[PDB]
C-alpha cells in the first residue's frame, strides 16, 4: 500500500500524520499542492490512498478531485469536502434526514436577509456557509448591527460571503461539543467552553478544553450525522439547546485535533493510520 | 540565538539577536511570520499578506 | 403537480419557461430569491418540482439545497449545480469515466502556475474553474503574459479564482459546440463561430450561431457526459479536437438557450415542460 | 468660455447642472469618463473650465489630474477631491487649524482597532476614511460588536476601507447638518433627519430634509472649514454635539443636492453656473 | 530633537535608519501602526520628526496625516505621499511643469481602455496608479493580451486599481535607471538591469543594480522633478527613450535602497539622519 | 417616448424624452440599466454595480 500526504502548509496535524505513517511502516510520499501542480494524467494512480490536509479548502477540494480522477482513494472524498466545507449543503443534508440542526433561514440578497432578520427578531445569528475558526460568525442585537453586517458582506470579493445563514442564538451550556469520527465511527468527543468577552466556542479564539461523558444521544446524533454525509475522516460540531437537545452545527473535512488530543490524550494520528491500514491493504 | 514556537506548526524557531519587532522570518512549514513583543517576551505571529498598496 | 420556479434575475430564458408552464396547464409559483428568504423546514413541501433558475451561481446552488431539504424534487440538483458549476469537478468525474477532455494540469499557487507553464509550453489556456461568458479564460502567448496573469489572479477575492486550469490550447475549427440534453437525452447540438479579434467562442463575446450535423461518436460523448454527472437540464460545450475528437470542456447547469434556440428553432422551454409533465405528474 | 461637465452615471444633479449651463447660454460639451479615455495632452486644453461630477471619487479624482494637466480649471480640483474625499486627510487639516472635529483614533489594523476600542471605550462610531452614502460607518456599543466588525474590515479588498476611524459618537437631536458653499461662501444649510430604524442620517439612506435657523457660530465653523480646504463647490456635514456646540463631520467634493433643494428652495445649479460665469468668464 | 520612526514591517531599511538614529545620538521611538492606534490629539506632539517607513502606502499616508496634525514634521509628507503614490497625480505634476513623462493615455473603465488601446496601437504598457514593485505592470502587444488584462483589472477589489494607465512602451537598453533625493538634492543614481524572462526592472523582481555615469541632464531631470512634487526623501525612476532621452516614470515616497547602496556605496540612512540632524535639530 | 430593448430580459423598456446618456433606468425583471449613444441610437447596457468609493 503507497499513501500520498497532500499538504500547503504543514501544521503539527501534518506532520503527527507523517510520523504515524513512518512509525507504522506505511510506504508514504508528501505533495505539496502549494508548491507543485497536478496533472489530469493516470501517474498519479501509483497511490493507494490520499489523504487530503491543505489548509485552504479549495486547495484541499480540488487535490482531491484530481487524485480521485486517477483512480487513487481519497480521504476525504471530492464529494465530502465539498459538502462539509459548505453550511448550506451540510444542514440541507441533514434536514432532509430528520437531524437536528439550529433553526435556520437562508437569505440570498441584502434585501432578502433583512427580511429573514424580520422574521427571526433579535437576537440571532448571523453566519456565511464558509469559513472557519469562527470567522464572520456575527451575533447580531438588533436591526442597526444588522444593518451594518448586511452592507460589509456585500462589499467582499467571494460571493458565498453575501449568503446569509440566519439562526437562532442557542445560549445554554456556554460550550459547544467537539467530535472526531474515522471510518464513521464515533472517536471521542471533548467540550470547548467560550471564553470571556466571547460569544464563539473555537479553541482558536480563546476556547478552552474540558471532557463531557458522551451518551447513546450523542454518539447516534454524530454517527447518524456522518453517515449521511459519508465522512471518513471528519470532526463535528454539536450544539446543546435547551429544546431540541443535541443539534449539529457543522461538519469539518479537513479537521484540526490539537485541542482533541490534549482534552482524551487519543492519538488521533495513530487510529487514522490504523484504519488506513486495516481497510485499504 | 533565542528559541520562539512557531504560531502555525509548534516547531522550534530560531530568531537571530539581529531581530527587531516588526521583521519577518520564514519558517520551514510554509508560514511567514512576524517577530513582535509580548511584555518581556519576543514572540512570534502569522505576518500579514500583500496587500494592493504595499511597497515604494 | 406544482412546480415552483426560481428566480433572481428573469431573463428571457425564464419568461420563456413561465409561458411554457402557463400554456401547458401546470401550476406554477414563481419565488424570487434576491427578494425572499428561504427557510429550513417542511413548508415548501407544498412543490413537487422546482426549475432553479437564478443567474447567481450561489443563489442557484443554495435554493436547490433548501428546497431538497423540505423533499421538493429539483431541477438541476444541489450536487449537479456543484459538479457542473465547478470545471476541475467536472474534469475529474469525466477523466475518471474515460470522456475525453482537453489535456489539463491544476496549478493551486503562483509558484505552481509557473511551474504548470513551463511543464506545458506556451501557447496555452489558462481559466480558473468558475466563471461563465469566457470570463478569465486567457490565451498566454508568453512568459511575461503568463507572469501577469498570475499577478492579476492572486490579487483576487474570491479563492477558486487562484486555482488555475492550465490546457492544451485547441485551434481547429474556429468554433466550439453548445449541446442541450433533458433528462440525458439529447434535445440538439449547434456552432457557435469564434469571431475576429476573438480566440473564445461564447455567444456573449460576438460568437455567431452556425448548424452542425451530429454524429453518433457526438450524440455517444454528450449523453455519456450527461450521465456521468447525472444532468437534468444541462448544456455541454464541446471542443473538436484534431486527434481526440470530441472532446468536453464543460457543462452549464442553468443554462441559457436564445441562442440554441436561434440555431435550431427547437422551442427548449416547451420540451422541457414536456419533459416534467411527463416524469413528475 | 467653454465648459466640460465630466461625468460617469448621470443624476439629477448632472441633470440640473447641465440644464443650467443651457439656460444661462454657456458653451458646454459632456465628456462620460465611464465611457471616453483621456489623454495627457494639451488637446483638452480647448476647455477653460471643467465640473467634475462623476460619483466614482477615483474617476473624480484622476479625470480632475489629466484636465488640470492640460491647463484645465477643474471645479472641484484633484488636491480638494483627494483631501475631501478622505476622512482622514480632512481630519488631519482640520484639527490641525483648531476647527472641532469629533475625538478620534486612527487604527491601521485589527490589532490597532481593538486597542482603540478599549482605550475608548463604547459607545463609539467606527467608519473608514473611504466612502460615502453611509457605507460602513458603524455604531459600536460593547466587544461583541467591536471584534465581528474588525473581522469583517479585514475582508475588504480597498485596504483603505481596513483604516478605522474610531470615535466618539455625537447625536442628541436626530439629525445632522448638511451645508454647501460655492467660492468658499456659505449657500445654505439644512437638516437631514434620521428615520425610524436608522443610526445615520443620510438622505441616500432614508434621511429626510427639513429646513434650519443658521445662526453666525454654524455660518463661520462652515466657512473656516471651507477655507482650510480650499473647495470651490463642497458640502459640509456636521454634527452638534451637547456641551461643544458643532463639530465637523466631513466634507464632500462632488455634492448630491436634491436634498438641500427641497428644503432650502435654492436652485444649487444656478448659483454654481452663475459663479462659474462670473470668475472664469473668456 | 526627538524622532520617531513610523514602521509596520521592519526591512533591512527600517533597521539601518533606526541604527544610523543610535550611532548619530539623535533620541527617538519607534511606533509600529499595524499595532498601535494613533489619536487625533496633542500628545504625539512630542516629536519634532517623524520618518515615514510603512510598507503599506495607506498606513504611510494616514500615520503621516495624524503626526501633521499634532504638529510633528514628517518625511514624507501627506501631501507627497499621496502624489507620490499616485502615479495619475504624479504625472498630472510634471506634464503640466513640462517635465518628460511616457506618452500617456488614462483610461476609467473597460470600454475606456479598449478605446484607448485601438487609439494608441499596440506594443504598450498598461499600469494602475497604484502598486509598487511591478505589480500589475502589464505588456499588452496584442488585442487578446489587452482584452484579458481588461477583464482581469475589473475584478480587483480597490477601485483604483480599475484606472488604465495606458502608455508607449520605453526600452531599448535593458535596464531603467534609479534615483535617489534627500532635501530636493540629488543623492546618486544607478541601473537597475531587467534579467531573464522580465520585463520589468524592479530589483524585488530580480533585476540587478549596477552604477551608470550621472550627466547634466540626468541631475537636472531628476531635481527638477523632485522639486515639483516637494519630496524630501524620495526616490526616482527614469527610463531612457531613443530619441527623447530621459523620461519620468515615477516617484515613491517610502524608498527601498538595498539595490541602490550596493551600487553606489552610498549609506543612504546617514546620509538621511544627517540631512536630518542639519535641518531640523 | 422611445421604446429600446432590454439588454438583459429582451422586453420592452419606455425610457423618457428627459433621457440623457448615462443616465440608470429599472426593469421589471431586476435589472439596473444605463443609457447610452451608440451613433444616432439610444441603447441600454447593463449598469455598473456601485463600488466602494462611491458617492459624494
Ligand atoms: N446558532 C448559534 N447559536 C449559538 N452559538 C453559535 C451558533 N452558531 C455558531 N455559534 C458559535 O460560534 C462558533 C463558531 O461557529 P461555527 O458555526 O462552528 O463556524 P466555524 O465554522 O467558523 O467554526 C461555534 O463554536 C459556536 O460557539
Ligand atoms: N483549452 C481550450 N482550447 C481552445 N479554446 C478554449 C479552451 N478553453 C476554452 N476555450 C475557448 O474559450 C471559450 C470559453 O471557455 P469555457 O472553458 O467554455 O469557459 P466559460 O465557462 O467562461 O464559457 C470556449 O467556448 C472556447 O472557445
Ligand atoms: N461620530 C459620529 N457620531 C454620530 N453620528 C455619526 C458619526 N459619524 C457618522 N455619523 C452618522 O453617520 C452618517 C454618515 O457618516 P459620515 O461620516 O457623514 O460618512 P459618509 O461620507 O458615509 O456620509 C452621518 O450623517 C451621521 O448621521
Ligand atoms: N512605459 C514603460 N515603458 C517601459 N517599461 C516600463 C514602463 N512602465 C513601467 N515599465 C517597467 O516596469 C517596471 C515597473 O513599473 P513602474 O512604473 O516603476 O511601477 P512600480 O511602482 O510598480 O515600480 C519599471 O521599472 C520598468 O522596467
Ligand atoms: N479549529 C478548531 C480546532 C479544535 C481542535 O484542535 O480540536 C477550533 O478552533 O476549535
Ligand atoms: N452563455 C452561452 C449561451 C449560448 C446560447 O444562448 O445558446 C454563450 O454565451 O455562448
Ligand atoms: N449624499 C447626501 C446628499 C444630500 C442631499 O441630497 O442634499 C446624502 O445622502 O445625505
Ligand atoms: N523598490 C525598488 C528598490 C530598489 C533598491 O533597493 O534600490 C525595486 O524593487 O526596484
Ligand atoms: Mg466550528
Ligand atoms: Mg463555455
Ligand atoms: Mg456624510
Ligand atoms: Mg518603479
Ligand atoms: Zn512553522
Ligand atoms: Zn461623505
Ligand atoms: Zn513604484
Ligand atoms: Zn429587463
Amino acid at each position: 500500500m503507497r499513501v500520498v500526504l497532500i499538504v500547503d502548509i504543514v501544521r503539527q496535524e501534518e506532520k503527527l500524520i507523517a510520523k504515524a505513517l513512518e512509525e507504522n511502516k506505511v510506504q508514504y510520499d508528501i505533495i505539496n499542492v502549494a508548491q507543485e501542480p497536478l496533472p489530469f494524467n493516470k501517474a498519479l494512480g501509483r497511490y493507494d490512498v490520499a489523504i487530503i490536509r491543505p489548509v485552504s479548502m479549495y486547495r484541499a477540494l480540488y487535490s482531491s478531485a484530481v487524485l480521485e480522477a486517477a483512480g487513487v482513494h481519497t480521504i476525504n472524498s471530492s464529494d465530502v469536502i465539498n459538502v462539509c466545507g459548505d453550511k448550506i449543503l451540510t444542514y440541507s443534508k441533514l434536514y432532509r434526514e430528520g437531524i437536528p440542526i439550529p433553526d435556520s433561514i437562508i437569505a440570498l440578497s441584502a434585501e432578502a436577509a433583512l427580511k429573514a432578520y424580520e422574521q427571526r427578531g433579535f437576537p440571532l445569528i448571523d453566519k456565511p456557509p464558509i469559513g472557519s475558526w469562527g470567522r464572520l460568525v456575527s451575533l447580531i442585537r438588533d436591526v442597526f448591527e444588522g444593518k451594518t453586517i448586511i452592507e460589509h458582506r456585500e462589499l467582499m470579493g467571494n460571493s458565498a460571503l453575501k449568503a446569509h445563514i440566519v439562526q437562532e442564538y442557542i445560549q445554554y451550556k456556554g460550550r459547544d461539543i467537539r467530535c472526531i469520527a474515522i471510518g464513521e465511527e464515533l472517536l471521542g468527543c471533548y467540550a470547548r467552553n467560550i471564553p470571556p468577552n466571547e460569544w464563539r466556542a473555537n479553541v482558536a479564539l480563546g476556547g478552552t478544553p474540558s471532557n463531557i461523558e458522551v451518551d447513546e444521544k450523542l454518539k447516534e446524533t454524530v454517527v447518524k450525522a456522518v453517515s449521511i454525509v459519508h465522512g471518513e475522516f471528519v470532526s463535528i460540531d454539536i450544539l446543546e439547546h435547551p429544546n431540541k437537545g443535541y443539534v449539529v452545527n457543522e461538519l469539518n473535512d479537513v479537521p484540526e485535533f490539537k485541542g482533541f488530543m490534549v482534552a482524551t490524550n487519543i492519538n488521533v494520528a495513530q487510529k487514522l493510520v490504523e484504519y488506513i491500514k486495516e481497510n485499504y491493504s | 540565538m533565542v528559541v520562539l514556537k512557531c504560531p502555525v506548526c509548534n516547531g522550534d524557531v530560531n530568531v537571530p539577536d539581529d531581530a527587531l519587532p516588526g521583521e519577518i522570518v520564514e519558517h520551514e512549514c510554509g508560514a511567514q511570520l512576524e517577530v513582535y513583543n509580548d511584555h518581556g517576551r519576543l514572540a512570534l505571529r502569522l505576518a500579514e499578506q500583500v496587500g494592493e498598496d504595499w511597497g515604494e
